[PDB]
């Protein structure tokens, strides 16, 4: 499964 | 023995007001199991292996939500990076991201990854302790500082050591008939005259899985790189891989050369000699 | 910016046997950026039904793709992959060799 969220750069 | 789950994301900007293209693919070991492509008709995460199709609508709905959210993050990031590098709107630029986890023979966590690139070069990556970052340049240092302040590494670490490993184990189980197989290379050698005083010997490894393989030529038992050629390992298209290595030799001296093959599928390295 | 020209291999899925159905592959790899055009050719003419893999990339961030189509090799017919990319002045044509 993919990560649940990513932080912007 | 060991296994990995990896996701690969590419985002490409298009000039002016064109929207960026976003592609996501996921792999267990060397087997692709899902894909998303923003240009494609479905606008959904799609299966690419038979064993993932048994996941129900909740899986596909959740993964499609998440992959869309991933694409939105990369859209913003393309904008941020354009400013950081002082670039115009006229050109196309590319962000790539890879993340995932490896497990050992016992299926316990071995290592985790999260790497990011801009315009084909390393931008920032998570170090192996999963607590600290390596930044390529001044722009990436800005991102490092923001990600430090926001405790991003701690959040990733939870994913890489927890969720990633658990789902990898589930996939390994559900896809056991095809993921837990190794296919040893079928090997052979071919020979062709290249003049009246030289000949090519080519050592072939076919139909193997996983992709990692080593082919090496020896002359009288001594490693030989002079006058050899090795191609990149390549997909056959049916889930296995192919590779060859070749050496140019004096005519009549073919028997001095051996090709050596190492692969997880072989209980011992193979040695081949031109046998016709 | 780090740009890279494509490596190209042209090959069959199975060992070629003349008059037996098989798949002709063109594997393009090592390239950056990702936009690429690939044509599979029989005796210089485009082959009509060609499929391709999903874009992915390698450990050095360079991209790779497989293009493939059904074909039945014979001793006489010439097969080739023709590739265009921003790094190239003109399209590169690689001819199929059944022992490569
Ligand atoms: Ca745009």
């Amino acid at each position: 499964i993919l990560a649940k969220f990513l932080h912007e750069l | 023995g060991s296994h990995s789950m990896r996701y690969f994301f590419t985002s490409v900007s298009r000039p002016g007001r064109g929207e960026p293209r976003f592609i996501a693919v996921g792999y267990v070991d060397d087997t692709q199991f899902v894909r998303f492509d923003s240009d494609a008709a479905s606008q959904r995460m799609e299966p690419r292996a038979p064993w993932i199709e048994q996941e129900g609508p909740e899986y596909w709905d959740g993964e499609t939500r998440k992959v869309k959210a991933h694409s939105q993050t990369h859209r913003v990031d393309l904008g941020t990076l354009r400013g950081y590098y002082n670039q115009s709107e006229a050109g196309s630029h590319t962000v790539q991201r890879m993340y995932g986890c490896d497990v050992g023979s016992d299926w316990r966590f071995l290592r985790g990854y999260h790497q990011y690139a801009y315009d084909g070069k390393d931008y920032i990556a998570l170090k192996e302790d999963l607590r600290s970052w390596t930044a390529a340049d001044m722009a990436a240092q800005t991102t490092k500082h923001k990600w430090e302040a926001a405790h991003v590494a701690e959040q990733l670490r939870a994913y890489l050591e927890g969720t990633c490993v658990e789902w990898l184990r589930r996939y390994l189980e559900n896809g056991k008939e095809t993921l837990q197989r190794t296919d040893a290379p079928k090997t052979h050698m071919t020979h062709h005259a290249v003049s009246d005083h030289e000949a090519t010997l080519r050592c072939w490894a076919l139909s193997f899985y996983p992709a990692e393989i080593t082919l090496t030529w020896q002359r009288d038992g001594e490693d030989q790189t002079q006058d050899t050629e090795l191609v990149e390992t390549r997909p056959a298209g049916d889930g296995t891989f192919q590779k060859w290595a070749a050496v140019v030799v004096p005519s009549g001296q073919e028997q001095r050369y051996t090709c050596h093959v190492q692969h997880e599928g072989l209980p011992k390295p193979l040695t081949l000699r031109w046998e016709p | 910016m780090i740009q890279r020209t494509p490596k190209i291999q042209v090959y069959s899925r199975h060992p070629a046997e003349n008059g037996k159905s098989n798949f002709l592959n063109c594997y393009v790899s090592g390239f950056h950026p990702s936009d690429i055009e690939v044509d599979l050719l029989k005796n210089g003419e485009r082959i009509e039904k060609v499929e391709h893999s999903d874009l992915s990339f390698s450990k050095d961030w360079s991209f790779y793709l497989l293009y493939y189509t059904e074909f039945t090799p014979t001793e006489k017919d010439e097969y080739a992959c023709r590739v265009n990319h921003v790094t190239l002045s003109q399209p590169k044509i690689v001819k199929w060799d059944r022992d490569m």
